[PDB]
């Protein structure tokens, strides 16, 4: 008799968590890389947004002027 | 030296009550929670009758305030009709007072006591005798046997042994041996490796409230029950005629009490023996293991008729909050869960008086200072040192009768004022010998802080080349 | 200063008793060298010429003393490790279980560690730094898994653990 | 004693580790895998060097969840629950292991002497042969004929990887996979699921089996059973509950064998491993792949007839309550409350051998061949 | 108190001393107060640089 639960269902009402975020849509460009997600609505919680942090993983060539 | 399969037969606590689960049980009450909250000062809750209670005022609903471990249970379950677990008399005390009710009195005797011509008084009289013998006896029996100052003493102790915090913490902790692994039954005092009793820390905020609600209401239940039992396996036929005979004689009486609880504080004294209840009180309340308690909790749901691992289940989810919100004959159970919210804020399990007054090292200097010397002791005048084990057998032994409230919930330290018996330590009684120690230590300290190292002094002259001051 | 006694912490009440120590003249094991080289075929020596002990008795009523005596009324084992290898099977002798109250270890070398439980060890032919008695461990770096038997233990209760992979 | 308690002395060790990333729960489209058709034969042996190699890490094909347990979508919301509540970094799985005497007796004669503590009475003295190898360098470069020390080295830990895994399986192969005990299997299971014969044999004799219990043999006719209320749920929940009922079954069965090993040896028979061990040293190490020295090994300390007097009484009945009774004991050892919603014990294990790590290779076989009679015996 | 001890050999690898200690009579005695004293001369050998 099951399907699926929410993670708002889920939890409790006086408990602070952590959330990842796979990005919906990414556009690697000349100049840029694009980065776009979707957030979900704070029923009975605020999003402290300041606490946000990204996290980056990539490869750095520092030219050949790098002595 | 065993060769048999685990399990085993125990026709103690065989035995269920089948009726329809109350409309308003817990998990249909999203604000149980703040209800069931207890504050400062909360005095024991008090049985109740059908005197003050007129009427029954009331299959599980998703609520706005389900709270994340009822919310998926609200939704994945067949619930048809919870049993629960059959807390009764025994079944020959209650076969002597229903043949002899069996209506034998008649109406005559009836309306010779009342004085009276109204047959509705005779009717009020007898639906009070019946409900009295139903339910207001069994309580009345609860409250007697619970409530002894000593014996919640004793239940708040297993409570704090089987939930390894606050004094008895302490005593692992500084022992180096290990004390929660006591587990007993009847007073055998048996001991047992194989027991979890520390993974209640895991859960926090509502889910540690309910899931400690639970174990204790069944830790009540379970103590009960092997109470009733054992009265029941040394009952005589002969003090069966002894109750018909004393039955006989006091009717009289027993039909000329105008309250319904006094009608049954009059049955319980007749029938609950003092020589009894101390006997039964004797070491009945055994220690009991977290393990125990889920092995005993998945026995009712599987009897019950819901697989236990169809995601989480509580049996005290299943059951009402107030007498007045659930049907008589779990009367019973309701008291029970009162009792057991009681002791679960009392203990502080959400340190009681058992701890904070006495037995804190941080509150009792004297007990500190004791502790701060324990293994620095030495004296040969050809053993006698103050080993680990003797000091914290005195710190468990000892316990302070006076001081420790058991009428309401008072949490010492939280009051502005004195305690009732100054402090004093376990095992050194005499502040002048603690203080001569102290002297001592801080004398051995210092010197070897001084001279830790070893100095090099000139060889000719005789100054120190790496003095330190 | 005296050691025995400052991790005993040993108290005398009356008898008169004797007290009897012994003092090492081995150069390695009394002196230090920066290279390590055998200081006693090099031709180091030691030499004493008096030794005095200085005590320091308290105050304490004899009241005292007889109310307290009628109220009162860790393990070391080294492993061989041949050279050049990489596993190593040990099997603790069976001691009370109880007090485990968690065990350390460490990897040292044959050359540094004296032959402790004699008078004089002639094979100890170094006298730089031996970590087996002031702590200067450096070894430690060398260790890549430790596995424990399946045999149940409290936990603070993993069987292997992983080091560096 | 308490009744409703338990201290037995040769049901639990509870081999402890670390949980492979890899495990059941991590593989979302694991039901996939797990479906069985009538062309299927019952899983076969594998050894260290038939595998290439091991990765343990969750691999490509699985995607994270934009919310050691990673979450995951296309899975049951039972694993959902279980990974937002659970994330625990070790597991007390049941122990299979050979006991400890006879893998202790292996070890020593075949691969390297255990040493003792030094006493304090000498050092210096490199008397290596006590902690020698059993095997010497130049022993084993004359067996194989060549000085490669790279040879010498990839033979030895080829044979102390089939040691410490292989000759463990190789027994159990033979051990499980015997027509008869596949057999009594099959009975076993419709009489714990009480299944068509089960029933019709309940109608006839109007009494129902589910009492029906034995331990070596020696019934005790509990009476507090009921297996029943599996009927009640269907879906993939069904499939995984019956699937695990089935691995802890196959456990204990495995577990209470390797009991009553243990319970019977003796001096003598140590001995007679020792004499077989030094006599036939040449043979076991000198093999052409980990298959034919793991048999080898086998016949050595696994003799036909020993399998033989094992069988026989070993499938002991078992009921619902008995396996939920272990199940709810193994989670309590590892640290899981059993009040959480819907923890078994075996999402915690790969499916097949390519990814697990060596130690957890027949906790895998096992969890395979209980797949195999499940879908076999036609759970429905 | 000082304490001049009773016994004194110098072996090849030792230097044994021997002490006598008093009964403790309205007093006992901290051991790990003790420190020893000592006095001598030390060859550093043809290695000191």
């Amino acid at each position: 008799p099951t399907v699926a639960p929410t993670h708002d269902v889920t939890t409790d009402r006086s408990q602070r968590l952590m959330l990842r975020f796979v990005p919906v849509d990414r556009e690697d460009n000349t100049y840029s890389y694009k980065v776009r997600y979707t957030l979900a609505v704070g029923d009975n919680r605020v999003l402290d947004m300041a606490s946000t942090f990204f996290d980056i993983r990539g490869v750095l060539d520092r030219g050949p002027s790098f002595k | 030296p065993v060769f048999a399969v685990p399990e085993v037969l125990a026709t103690y606590h065989i035995f269920f009550q089948n009726c329809k689960i109350p409309l308003s049980c817990r998990a249909n009450r999203s604000r149980a929670d703040k209800q069931l909250a207890l504050r400062q000062g909360a005095v024991i809750p008090d049985i109740a009758s059908l005197d003050e209670v007129p009427k029954i005022f009331e299959v599980l609903v998703e609520l706005e305030g389900d709270n994340a471990r009822l919310a998926v249970l609200k939704r994945s379950i067949e619930v048809t009709h919870f049993a629960y677990p059959a807390l009764n008399l025994p079944p020959k005390v209650m076969s002597t007072v229903m043949s002899e009710l069996i209506p034998a009195v008649g109406d005559e005797q009836l309306a010779r006591w009342l004085e009276t011509r109204e047959p509705a008084d005779l009717e009020e009289r007898r639906k009070l005798m019946m409900a009295a013998v139903l339910v207001t006896v069994e309580l009345e029996c609860m409250q007697r046997f619970f409530a002894d100052p000593e014996m919640q003493r004793k239940l708040e102790e297993t409570l704090h042994y089987t939930f390894r915090q606050g004094y008895v913490r302490q005593a692992c902790k500084i022992s180096n041996v290990e004390l929660c692994n006591l587990v007993s039954y009847l007073g055998i005092l048996h001991e047992n490796r194989l027991g979890q009793n520390v993974l209640h820390s895991t859960l926090k905020g509502e889910a540690r409230r309910d899931y400690v609600r639970d174990c204790v209401y069944l830790f009540l239940c379970y103590t009960w029950q092997t109470a009733m039992g054992v009265w029941q396996q040394c009952l005589e036929e002969r003090n069966l005629k002894e109750l018909q005979k004393l039955l006989k004689q006091n009717l009289k009486d027993l039909w000329t009490a105008f309250n319904e609880r006094s009608v049954a504080a009059h049955l319980a004294d007749i029938i609950f023996p003092e020589r009894l209840l101390k006997t039964l009180q004797q070491g009945l309340p055994d220690f009991t293991s977290q393990s125990m308690l889920q092995n005993f909790r998945n026995f009712i749901l599987e009897r019950s008729g819901i697989l236990p691992a169809t995601c989480c289940a509580l049996p005290s989810d299943f059951v009402p909050i107030k007498y007045r919100e659930c049907p008589p004959p779990l009367w019973g159970h309701c008291y029970l869960l009162q009792l057991a919210n009681y002791l679960a804020y009392h203990s502080d399990i959400m340190r009681c008086n058992l701890c904070t007054p006495h037995r804190s090292l941080v509150c009792n200097s004297q007990l500190l200072s004791e502790s701060q010397i324990i293994g620095t002791f030495e004296l040969q005048g050809p053993g006698l040192k103050l080993t680990p084990g003797l000091w914290t057998s005195a710190y468990l032994r000892k316990f302070v009768p006076e001081d420790y409230h058991a009428h309401e919930i008072r949490f010492y330290e939280d009051q502005s004022r004195p305690p009732n018996a100054e402090l004093t330590a376990c095992v050194i009684t005499q502040g002048h010998i603690l203080g001569q120690l102290q002297a001592i230590n801080k004398a051995r300290q210092e010197f070897l802080l001084r001279k830790g190292r070893g100095v090099y002094l000139d060889p000719q002259s005789g100054e120190e080349l790496n003095p330190i001051p | 200063p005296q050691k025995f006694f400052a991790v005993k912490n040993l108290l005398l009440l009356p008898g008169s008793y004797t007290y009897e120590w012994n003092f090492r003249k081995d150069v390695n094991m009394v002196l230090q060298s920066s290279l390590g080289n055998d200081l006693r075929t090099d031709g180091a020596t030691i030499s004493f010429t008096s030794i005095n002990l200085y005590a320091t008795f308290f105050p304490m009523a004899h009241n005292t003393a007889s109310t307290l005596e009628a109220m009162l009324r860790a393990a070391n084992m080294l492993y061989p490790i041949p050279a050049n290898a990489t596993n190593i099977p040990i099997s603790i002798p069976s001691r009370n279980w109880a007090a485990f109250r968690g065990w350390s270890f460490t990897r040292l070398k044959t050359k540094e560690t004296p032959s402790l439980g004699s008078g004089f060890d002639p094979y100890f032919v170094y006298s730089g730094s031996i970590p087996y008695l002031d702590g200067t461990f450096y070894l430690n770096h060398t260790f890549k898994k430790v596995s424990i038997m399946f045999d149940s233990s409290v936990s603070w209760s993993p069987n292997e653990f992983e080091i560096k992979r």
